[PDB]
């Protein structure tokens, strides 16, 4: 039916609503007198995963709704037929984890093509990484995690690139409630880039170290949130003004409180994890006076620290051998 | 009580019945037993020093002899009746990590 | 950045010490 | 765990001190009195000992 | 063009020639003016390749039968007519290779083996009724136009490396490396030309050649795989090699002194040891380099690296010469910082503190301090990082025993058997408890270390690579391992971890979710 080409040649003639429809009448058409449909079968689950892949990030500004609304539609179509297939687009996600490496590989920064997000997103979507081991998610979580922290935050666009990516690890940890030590290196690096425009905390060595957001902030309550709108972020920051920056920071501060409310009340070291966080909010709150959530942060993670105990350890207390 | 020597002390002779020499770091200093106190300190040394021992009364024109081991090829011998003032001393072939005499 | 020579004066300060 | 053998005589450990788990690093006896034993190592704490 | 050079080439060849001689002797200056006027250009011609290839044959075969060899009675214009030919092809030859705007391939990357090929053939066709390979006029020529044959910007490649001039890099290629002689003669005539004044004001300028003409570990002096000849007949070089030594030893510090670039700095301080630090007579001389190197305090952001790199060869020359750098474990406590796990040099540094850490002289409180620092530090991390960490900590813990108070304190264990006022006094001194380990703290003595606990480990213990927390479980298990076997634990990467993770031992199959995430896929849907 389709070989990761055919697909494209078939059904590039109508704009969002056909191709549903297109994706429906080939799957109508295999697995209904599927007397021998497999290895089409798998193939064109796998085109459609590749299909999403070079469909998500084209031209966005053409009929958005439309986009929305077909890609919703080809995602929910797309788990509930690859729910009886896991064993041959496990496959296909395993090689395209294996070719975006090597993309990363060659390429500094801008091989990283807007359609992982919805990549990372879509496998979070058909699994969850509750498990300590899985075959496609783990090497998801590392190259999340490598991007994370092997890419150099200069641009906005990777700015936003990684604020993303610390959403996507979230809902990875949100039943999981693991410790990625690499967002905490993330956070640390963005919340004090927004206020380095460096003589008052010395290590984090940014890459970025005189940008930044001025002392004349407007103090509006309805400013914007994640914005799922990659391709409208790669135009916003190069024409971007500061409110695109102070949008992205408060979702990265929203991140941030959701991630220590989550994960790190349940790790030993907290106290140990939020001096320096603590050390740059006070710096926000006393650079300000404005953003009440630096506040809000400081009293809960000062709740936390005061209220837990914090005691050394006893590791190693073993059972006696008879 | 308790002598303060700065360093990570790496030996403790005692000379009289009153000074004990410890030395530990790139110095060794002396101290008054009676009095708790201290009154020399030798830092000729490049590294630290490893080891002493001390000798009395033998076949010599000093009359004491403090020598030290000091991790850097040197031992050197110092003469604890002009103030602890070094007189000879020999290099070795590496890191001297212990030292004796007769 | 050092622009004066590769000299020997740590081997003569440690000589002398 | 300090040995005391007698010297000249490598054959005849004379008694076999069990100290600290921790490795000891200086044994000296006394020098005033005969029959003690003067042993610290990596306990942070030094024995006499009547051998 | 080529009719002409294929007949003039025929007429030069074929039995002898004097005024036809002499026609197709001019028309090689000709070739060289037609090649610099066409250079950025024309540069595609290859009319210009075959010129060069021509004359360098028939100038062969006039080296051949009628060179200046000597002379008897009255052959006084005839062997200085045709040492002008032979030097005119020669000066051309040089111009060629100097005068080049890029890797045009043709016009210095064949004047070079011209020129070679020249003095190689030059050794004899002298009076040299010896053992002489006497190039040395020829070759410092040779060598000054390849230092003034500056290109773009290939010199100095502001990334890494040392230089990506193309003839440069084939002379390392095949020109400098196999054999003995040349790259000897080679350090002679420059350290001959390093004491003029002008061309020692533009010698210590283009040092990035030079790197790349020395990084090789393929040296005459190196024993550790020797070459052969190609010379006929070399007149003693091969014998003094004190005289090789001495000559390296004296053109490396001399142009060590002239503008160290930061990327050829580092460049010089990883190859420090392991490849010029045998090649020097007194390696005392670059003490005071390196000292300087690794207590290097500078305003730059990336000069925090250099220590790091001036570690190697500052050690390799404490320990064989036991010289001192005073406060060593005060200094290599400053070094460790947030920016060595993420550096791009952690395993270079990390087996150099297996034999720094490893001394049977220094303190509990000194390792404490180096461990739990170190996994203050580990917290927020690669697991680049994580996995030569943790077995680092086990190592240390198993070498130094009382560094396991900072895993297991007995003092806050609550046994079935305890007195109400036992349990009673638990309770007020864990709530009366508070930490006294100081990161500002510069003397790892004087840090609180063993006094303080280690909970950054047991917060690692849950990963998100189950690889890594089943490594960090081993503070939790046991101690019967002896030791882990750092240099096989050390340089886990993030492209040869995902390499392993897609090659790995089994391969169970996949699962789903059963949670439907209809409408709301992530938060961000």
């Amino acid at each position: 039916r389709t070989h990761d080409a055919l697909l494209d040649q078939v059904k590039k003639l109508d704009l969002d609503d056909h191709p549903k429809i297109v994706k429906n009448i080939i799957k109508a058409y295999q697995p209904k007198l599927a007397e021998g449909n497999k290895e089409k079968l798998g193939k064109f689950t796998a085109v459609l995963l590749r299909h999403i892949i070079f469909l998500s990030n084209q031209n966005y500004l053409k009929n958005v709704q439309s986009f929305k609304r077909t890609q919703n539609a080809l995602i929910s179509i797309l788990k509930s037929l690859s729910e009886k297939y896991n064993r041959e687009l496990s496959e296909e996600c395993r090689d395209y984890i294996n070719e975006m490496q090597a993309r990363y590989k060659k390429n500094h920064f801008d091989a990283l093509s807007n359609g992982d997000l919805v990549f990372f997103s879509i496998i979070g979507i058909l699994f969850s990484t509750s498990d300590q081991y899985h075959l496609v998610i783990t090497p998801a979580l590392i190259l999340m995690s490598q991007f994370l922290e092997q890419i150099k935050f200069n641009s906005l666009k990777r700015i936003a690139f990684g604020a993303v990516l610390v959403r996507i690890v979230s809902q990875y940890q949100r039943i999981s409630k693991r410790y990625i030590p690499e967002v905490v290196y993330f956070f640390q690096k963005i919340l004090l880039t927004f206020i380095v425009e460096p003589l008052d905390f010395e290590n984090i060595r940014l890459d970025s170290y005189e940008l930044g957001l001025p002392l004349d902030v407007d103090f509006t309550k309805k400013r914007s949130t994640i914005i799922p709108l990659h391709t409208l972020s790669t135009m916003d920051t190069e024409a971007h003004p500061v409110d695109q920056c102070v949008s992205v920071l408060l979702n990265v501060m929203e991140s941030l409180d959701a991630t220590i409310s989550t994960v790190w009340k349940s790790l030993p070291a907290f106290n140990e994890i939020i001096l320096p966080i603590q050390q740059l909010l006070s710096a926000y709150t006393s650079k300000y006076s404005d953003f009440e959530k630096p506040r809000n942060i400081l009293n809960k993670v000062e709740k936390l620290t005061k209220f837990t105990e914090h005691i050394p350890l006893a590791l190693q207390n073993h059972k006696p051998v008879s | 009580y308790s002598l303060n020597h700065d360093q990570p002390v790496e030996n403790v002779i005692a000379v009289s019945p009153t000074q004990i020499v410890s030395c530990g770091g790139n110095n060794f200093k002396v101290w008054d037993l009676t009095s708790n106190k201290k009154l020399y300190e030798r830092g000729n040394f490049n590294k630290a020093v490893t080891c002493l021992d001390y000798v009395e009364n033998f076949d010599s024109p000093m009359q004491s002899a403090l020598i030290a081991s000091s991790l850097d090829g040197h031992v050197k011998v110092f003469d604890p009746l002009d103030n602890f003032q070094v007189k000879f001393g020999w290099k070795f072939s590496g890191p001297v990590l212990s030292c004796a005499v007769s | 950045t050092a622009t004066t020579t590769g000299t020997v004066t740590v081997i003569l300060s440690q000589a002398l010490q | 765990l300090v040995s005391v053998y007698d010297s000249y005589n490598p054959r005849t450990i004379l008694l076999s001190i069990n100290a600290s788990t921790h490795p000891t690093h200086v044994t000296k006896f006394h020098t005033q009195d005969n029959k003690i034993l003067a042993t610290a190592s990596d306990d942070r704490v030094t024995r006499l000992w009547d051998i | 063009d080529i009719a002409k050079r294929l007949t003039a080439a025929g007429d030069r060849k074929q039995y002898n020639s004097i005024i036809k001689l002499i026609n197709e002797l001019v028309i090689p200056e000709n070739v060289t003016q037609l090649e610099e006027d066409e250079t950025e250009k024309n540069l595609r011609f290859l009319v210009m390749s075959l010129f060069q290839i021509f004359r360098k044959l028939f100038s062969r075969g006039d080296l051949t039968l009628p060179s200046s060899k000597k002379s008897t009675l009255e052959k006084e214009q005839f062997v200085n007519w045709c040492r002008k030919v032979y030097e005119a092809f020669k000066t051309k030859l040089l111009a060629i290779i100097s005068d080049i705007p890029f890797e045009t391939s043709l016009g210095l990357d064949s004047l070079d083996v011209y020129l070679q090929l020249a003095e190689l053939e030059s050794t004899h066709f002298a009076s040299e009724k010896g053992a002489p390979f006497f190039p040395n006029k020829t070759f410092r020529k040779l060598i000054i136009a390849l230092w003034s044959s500056n290109m773009g910007e290939i010199e100095d490649v502001k990334s890494s490396g040392a230089s990506e001039n193309l003839i440069i890099v084939e002379f390392t290629e095949k020109y400098y490396t196999k054999f003995a002689d040349i790259q000897y003669y080679f350090q002679s005539e420059f350290n001959q030309l390093l004491e003029d004044p002008a061309y020692q004001d533009l010698l210590l300028k283009n040092v990035g050649k030079w790197l790349a003409l020395v990084n090789h570990d393929k040296h005459c002096s190196s024993v550790d795989a020797d070459l052969e000849i190609f010379v006929p007949n070399p007149p003693q070089a091969i014998e003094n090699e004190s005289k090789f030594k001495s000559n390296f030893e004296k053109n490396w510090l001399s142009l060590l002194n002239g503008q160290l670039s930061l990327q050829q700095y580092k460049s010089i301080l990883l190859i420090l040891h392991k490849r010029i630090i045998p090649h020097f007579h007194t390696p005392t001389k670059l003490m005071d380099f390196l000292t300087d190197s690794y207590n290097l305090q500078s305003s730059n952001k990336n000069a925090g690296v250099v220590p790091i790199l001036a570690l190697n060869g500052l050690f390799e020359l404490m320990k064989r010469f036991n010289l001192e750098y005073p406060n060593f474990y005060m200094k290599l406590y400053q070094i460790i910082n947030p920016d060595l796990m993420h550096v791009k040099y952690r395993a270079r540094f990390f087996r150099l503190m297996d034999v720094f850490l490893s001394s049977t002289h220094l303190s509990a409180h000194l390792v404490a301090s180096f461990i739990k620092k170190l996994a203050r530090l580990t917290l927020e991390s690669p697991p680049s990082a994580i996995v030569t960490v943790i077995p680092f900590i086990y190592n240390l813990i198993r070498k130094h025993p009382n560094c396991m108070i900072m895993l297991h304190n007995p003092a806050f264990i609550s046994n079935p058997f305890q007195t109400p006022d036992q349990v009673a006094n638990l309770k007020t001194l864990k709530e009366n408890y508070v930490d006294p380990f100081d990161v500002h703290e510069s003397d790892p003595e004087l840090t609180h270390a063993l006094d303080s606990s280690l909970w950054e480990l047991a917060s690692l213990m849950e990963h998100y690579h189950p690889n890594v927390a089943t490594l960090a479980k081993i503070f939790a298990q046991p101690f019967k391992k002896l030791s882990y076997n750092m240099e096989d634990f050390l340089d886990w990467n993030y492209d040869s971890l995902l390499n392993a993770e897609s090659s790995r031992k089994l391969k169970t199959l996949p699962t789903l979710e059963f949670e439907a995430f209809t409408n709301v896929f992530d938060n961000e849907d």
